[PDB]
């Protein structure tokens, strides 16, 4: 009873601490990708708008020339 | 093996062709004024030659070719391609000899900040700090680089990026017997971590660290700081860290060295400590 | 001593549960955003491809 | 006390099984996102190369 | 709000001046034949009037304007813009009346298939299938749409999305008592998942559901099927699901309802059950 | 700082050159023709000066230069450059003085919704709401901004962000606004989450909050609410929140402060209580009579 | 199905039309000298026909058409589009003929690395190795491809991908090839993860693997490596794997098969096997004498 109980408490403690630390670490890292992903969306939409307006204006100018 | 030898042979061939290209291009510009297309062709030859140099596993010469292409291109009144060549040369120089890599990355950061973009400059700054830390011992330059990158990141509202840089700077400052900066950074980040729905759970850890270094002064100041933190974070006492700090304080007040050692060992057994914590605790025990 | 173990087990299990729910929520949000950005990127790719095609044909007309 | 221990054991069982079950699907979702990332990367690289070559060719032709 | 409704009436007047634009096409464009950009700006005013309608929460009017703009714009040119307008109209029609959303989405599907963009076509296929599930009652049309989308996805090695689509299709078919297809799909997906270290914890449920489907048809062959599964996956017996299935099938050899009822209640005491599982068990165990 | 000193010196030099460039603009608008390109170069130097001022830590000067460049750019029949410059000025004014940042961000929002990009407009609205609530001591405008953001998000099919926004606004309104809106929003979000497998295991908290809001008004209606919830959601009966609520209402029936206090203390013993929940419990206690 | 038959008919019609188009283009170049638009439109027709055909559920001829279109396109000094079409043809032939897909993918890899792109080249190398091993029974080519992919990834400090490739290579080599290379790779990868952010407690497994290889070579080397790891990584002292390995060592020392058998049975009972450790343990037991 004593030996098995000591084994159980030791293993439970170590496993629980490992899982807790790993969970907190994943929690902290997720936010970095979140913010970067906001940034990449910003850049993507800016690119889309710029290229769309550029091409439409250029087609209009080409039609004016021709 | 054989592929590398053939690549290097044709790479020397193309380097001879490229020196011929530049010489005859300046000659033809002088004698005929053909424009700048030949210079662009020479730049492309340099770029592909550097690429096949990298393929040949000769990073020094590849970086030299990349730097030559970058300087020739910036001489051509164009920057972005020159900046790309400079950063490529820096990446090539990362291994082998990284000294000139630092200078070329400085030039890249300078041009980027002149343009007005910050995040890439911060990335280069942190990379340079990492290079200095891993290959050199002058931690002052690393501190400066980390602080500058952190400042850029906070100015650009990238608080998450700034937090890691601040934590690294605070840890390094505490390492070199300097506690004011460590205390300030740790307490500031802990306070700003109070309301985070996610980080709140870890918000305790930083606080504890501060207390430890704040004990490097003396019994008393430490009690006031820890109790102030406990009021500010009422749940802080739930964790075993406050119990351990109280045990350390009470044992050190009465000079109960054996009990202090046994408590530290018990904490190590339930949860092992890292090099920094062990060194700090041993330093505290000295007095 | 085992009662302290069971109390700490309950506390840590409860904490891990709540953590996991938070991670699941955040992962779902990130996936949603990835879907929308992939759609937009593909649309931009197609638009620029047809733009270059039409511009090259217009230049050829000259 | 022993019956308290047994009911707490039931609680531990339920919590652990629920956490594992949610873990499986969270891992599946992570796999899906990792799958999508490569495709978006490839499409972005293709568009970048195409626009670069097209604009450079147009600029050279303009001369 | 109330103020933006007056400008929505002004947007109806914008549609009136677009009617004047098509009147130009009718009569004045003979002298303005070069004004194809006039038609383009007519489409633009159509689009922004429809946007004002959308901001005015007139979903039917917004969809009508979207469809009219798409029809006018798809002059055998700028097909992708017409497809975008059609999908916008379908999204607007998703609320209120979604019937014509199906037709506009099918037209967009045809356009994309002609273009060859399989991913967006399959996503729209899933969208139409799910709107069928949630709004209408037909399942066979949703089944066919899901099969087509799964074919398109598996064409480009997108195995996860196809696998989940097939899982939903197999579940619905099991609800529609077509068990051969269900067991085929479940075995395929489970065995494929067992290939990768990532998804090795998920098979248990797949194999359990496949065993239930098989045991529904022929109880005598259920023992052979479960034995084959166990020898295929040596860690399939240790799971509680295999034990419960073995207990149920061994108890069914004797006509004793109490044993299986107590078994299912005991299993339900650790975790709640789902509607599909409970309904399937109630139907099968009746005899 | 020597670097800062030289930075400020060249900033003043760039400001003087920008003054000369506005002289050029007013001369090319009244004396010369074709000054659109010249004032575009003026805008370029203005943007350079504003960016380097931002580098110089002089946030107010950078924001003022950004705003001047933006308002000058508006006149060139250009709107997206105006929107970007307005957003830059708002970001610069986020710190130090954010009052004019609200006005500039509202102008940018109006222009954006004029074009039709709603998602970015919703993000800017949520940024305005967060800055107002964190820095400005007023909540009603925050409530309005959160309502607008939720409307925009739910109108674009972005369900999760709208759900979180609605939950936040309802929870905040429950503090200082009638609980009917809180009850309705909590019930709606719980119903939406139940079918979905994402928050089905967390909807118990939302039901608990709705039940607390019901209890804070009256008891009989609270009993009807809880019985309806447990009828519609059978698994809630085993929820510890269900037993806690039943014990609390049973104690309240007899008017015993002692039993209620000890029960809430026991509940606090495990896990931990929250500021809002503690305030709600205190408020309902104070009317025991 | 009507769709399949109609699509096949129109695809064959398009193929004949494209062949006649290319022949009349060769004629017209001399007849009228129209430039290169004829060949470009023939290639467009080829691509359209090929994509419709692959949509028609038939693959081999679609890949052949893709190869022909790519070759004709590359004939006009255009490479990137030809490389993409080569990749598509290889993907299509993946399920039709492995050899042609491998040839096309090799061509794409060489052209891409000539351009300068390495990550895509490494991905193509990994795909080639995966297709080679999954269906064709061959390893050495797979090992070489994985090594090349790892080299390309490490060339651009892609530590994770190169680490995974080298882990797979070392596993395959230990399974079939000699053990020295497995020892070096496993030890290096295990010791290069001491300060991992999240993987602090994962490197232990790697170390264990290395020891087994040493234990396969000789007893003295096995014990020496165990001692060196013990001294190098103090945490490895407290690992259950360390106790298991010491027990196996002491049992094998005295030549008592019963002890080793019961130890391995208990180890399997406590934790489930992996199908790789069991084979090495069987090979070890085969030399008990």
């Amino acid at each position: 009873l004593a030996d098995e109980s000591l084994e159980s408490t030791r293993r439970m403690l170590q496993l629980v601490e490992e899982s807790k630390d790993a969970g907190i670490r994943t929690l902290v890292m997720l936010d970095e990708q979140g913010e970067q992903l906001e940034r990449i969306e910003e850049g993507m939409d800016q690119i889309n708008k710029d290229m769309k307006e550029a091409e439409k204006n250029l087609t209009d100018l080409g039609k004016f020339a021709g | 093996g054989m592929d590398t030898s053939g690549k290097q042979a044709e790479a020397m061939a193309l380097l001879a062709e490229a020196e011929r290209k530049v010489k005859n291009s300046q000659s033809f510009f002088s004698g005929l004024f053909g424009g700048s297309s030949k210079i662009e062709e020479a730049c492309e030859i340099y770029a592909r030659a550097a690429n096949m140099f990298k393929m040949a596993k000769n990073w020094s010469a590849a970086g030299n070719a990349f730097c030559q292409a970058a300087q020739l291109h910036l001489q051509l009144q164009s920057k972005h391609d020159a900046a790309t060549c400079f950063v490529d040369a820096g990446n090539a120089f990362k291994k082998a000899d990284p000294q000139e890599a630092i200078n070329c990355l400085m030039r890249a950061i300078e041009i980027y900040t002149d343009m007005g973009r910050f995040t890439i400059a911060a990335k280069h700054h942190i990379s340079i700090a990492e290079i200095y830390e891993t290959e050199l011992v002058d931690v002052e330059k690393a501190i400066a680089h980390y602080e500058q990158s952190a400042d850029y990141y906070k100015g650009e509202e990238s608080n998450s990026s700034a937090n890691k840089c601040l934590l690294k700077v605070a840890g390094y400052a505490a390492q070199l017997e300097q506690y004011q900066k460590a205390i300030d950074i740790y307490e500031q980040v802990g306070t700003s971590a109070m309301d985070s729905p996610l980080l709140k759970y870890s918000a305790k850890d930083y606080f504890f660290k501060a207390a430890l270094c704040h004990f490097c002064i003396d019994m008393l100041n430490a009690k006031l700081a820890v109790q102030k933190y406990e009021e500010l974070f009422p749940a802080f006492s739930d964790s075993r860290e406050c119990k351990l700090m109280k045990k350390l304080l009470e044992a050190h007040e009465e000079q109960n060295v054996d009990s202090y050692t046994e408590s530290v060992k018990e904490y190590d057994s339930i949860s092992r400590l890292d090099q920094w914590l062990t060194t700090m605790l041993l330093r505290i025990k000295k007095t | 001593t085992r009662h302290s173990e069971i109390i700490k087990l309950e506390n840590s299990i409860r904490e891990l549960h709540d953590m996991f729910m938070d991670m699941a929520m955040l992962v779902e949000s990130q996936g949603e955003m990835i879907d929308r950005i992939e759609y937009n990127v593909e649309h931009a790719v197609d638009y620029v491809e047809r733009a270059v095609s039409d511009t090259k044909k217009a230049v050829k007309y000259q």
